[PDB]
């Protein structure tokens, strides 16, 4: 009863801990990609109405 | 009577110069819808420019 709590406690940690870190690494890669893609997105319309405001 | 023949190169090159113009007409309007495009596009933009000039 008592070890079989304790290993119910490990196999739970462990099963969710590899779910959670399929999670973590693989969303974290993604995110650093969609991040850097949305900085330079937003820098390139930020000039584009930089140059407007020129233009006016 | 004397330009018989003579009249019938005109109506070809009339004919050429009727193909030209639709042609120019045609062009002319397909620019005309694009530089309207632009036009109102750009004007948006200086629209928003000139409402909220960033810093």
């Amino acid at each position: 009863a008592v070890k079989a709590r304790q290993l119910a406690h490990l196999h739970s940690q462990l099963t969710q801990l590899s779910h959670n870190l399929a999670t973590t690494e693989n969303l974290m890669r993604m995110t650093a990609v969609q991040a850097e893609a949305m900085r330079g997105l937003g820098s390139w319309h930020a000039g584009l109405f930089m140059a407007a405001s020129k233009v006016l | 009577n004397a330009f018989e023949p003579a009249f019938a190169e005109l109506a070809d090159a009339v004919a050429d110069l009727e193909a030209n113009m639709m042609h120019f007409q045609l062009m002319h309007e397909s620019l005309a819808r694009f530089s309207e495009s632009f036009a109102s596009f750009l004007y948006g933009l200086n629209m928003n420019a000139f409402c909220v000039d960033f810093p």
